């Protein structure tokens, strides 16, 4: 059965999913133009950045 | 007229639109090039 070994398999996979959604949370647009670092360089100079 | 003055003067250009860094790079603004190290902190340039 998989039921046994259950509550460590639910520690591995919050730390694993709480770190890969720490991740992906570097998509998450945070309410400006966009979450990539390269785009709020490249479209704007540096006051109005 | 020839006189319109302030508030009613007229405008002659082309207008355009454009959206950028939503487009694949055929032909863009240029810069410098050097060689490809690796294994060496380095910039990268691609589309700014």
């Amino acid at each position: 059965t998989p039921s046994a070994l259950g509550k460590l398999q639910d520690v591995v996979n919050q730390n694993a999913q709480a770190l890969n959604t720490l991740v992906k949370q570097l998509s998450s647009n945070f309410g400006a133009i966009s979450s990539v670092l390269n785009d709020i360089l490249s479209r704007l100079d540096k006051p109005e950045a | 007229q020839p006189t319109n003055g302030v508030g009613y003067q007229p405008y002659r250009v082309v207008v355009l639109s454009f959206e950028l860094l939503h487009a694949p790079a055929t032909v863009c603004g240029p810069k410098k090039s050097t060689n490809l190290v690796k294994n060496k902190c380095v910039n990268f340039n691609f589309n700014g």
